[PDB]
């Protein structure tokens, strides 16, 4: 995702 | 009659005499920030802030908080962002955050502005709030990185963004967490936060003690092997990888 702090 | 305190996991709380249904409804309810001292005191309905006036918790007696109202006429209300509105009062700063952080030129080269501590604090200290407009992962992931400098994932449904020109503090300063720069050796982390004005958002919390005027940094946490990341970060990831 092109966002900070996603939980992968 | 009894007072109740209801804590969020982040350490903020609601406090007051509850009504017959055990709801936080009345004219003398307060939200107390994680410093256990700064408060927004006044009218709440089922724990939603209708009119909170800035106050300081001066003592507690038999569990009952005793406040002193701060001077001025700083009032706050629940004002969760939407997909197109960041805030009803974009220039009204958060009173907790304003005592803990300020924005200045980053110490990181070519990184623009950064977020700095105003005072020395210990580990696990909430410093700043990351609020923004609420849009979908589809919108963000389907558009160019140049539009995604300020996007922060909130949960699996929502991303928080501070789109231009609200990324300049002269247009938006109600919260400042979007001003923290990235580091692979960060002194802060993102954490979930339930804010009485912003609603459910994220905060910047220290990992360790920090000194006054120290720059606050968080790991942006881009996926390194889906790296799905802007160029400056891909570059920085290689330097980081080298030093290891
Ligand atoms: N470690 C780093 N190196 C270079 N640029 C960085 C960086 N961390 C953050 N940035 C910059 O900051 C942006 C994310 S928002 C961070 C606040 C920004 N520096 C500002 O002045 O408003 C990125 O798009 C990138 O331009």
């Amino acid at each position: 995702s092109k966002s900070k702090d996603r939980k992968y | 009659h009894g007072v109740c305190w209801i804590y969020y996991p982040d350490g903020g709380s609601l406090v007051g005499e509850v009504n017959e249904d055990g709801e936080m409804t009345g004219e003398k309810i307060a939200y107390v920030y994680p410093d256990e001292r700064t408060a927004l005191y006044g009218k709440f309905i089922d724990g939603e802030m209708i009119e909170g006036k800035l106050a300081t918790l001066m003592s507690t007696e038999e569990g009952r908080p005793h406040f002193e109202l701060m001077p001025g006429n700083s009032v706050y209300h629940f004002d969760k962002s939407t997909s197109s509105c960041i805030s009803t009062n974009a220039l009204l700063p958060d009173p907790y955050e304003s005592e803990r952080v300020y924005v200045a030129e980053s110490l990181i080269s070519s990184a623009g502005e950064g977020l700095f501590s105003k005072v020395a604090v210990g580990p696990n200290t909430v410093m700043s709030f990351a609020n923004g407009v609420r849009i979908t992962h589809q919108e963000v992931d389907s558009r160019d990185w140049a539009l995604n400098g300020n996007t922060l994932s909130l949960d699996e449904e929502t991303v928080i963004d501070v789109p231009e020109p609200y990324n300049h503090v002269s247009k938006y300063c109600a919260s400042l967490g979007h001003k923290a720069n990235h580091s692979f050796t960060p002194n802060c982390i993102y954490d979930m936060f339930v804010h009485p004005r912003f609603g459910p958002i994220k905060c910047i919390r220290t990992l360790r003690a920090v000194e006054a005027d120290e720059e606050l940094t968080v790991a942006y946490g881009y996926d390194h092997s889906p790296p799905e990341a802007p160029e400056w970060y891909q570059v920085e990831l290689k330097a980081f990888q080298a030093t290891q």
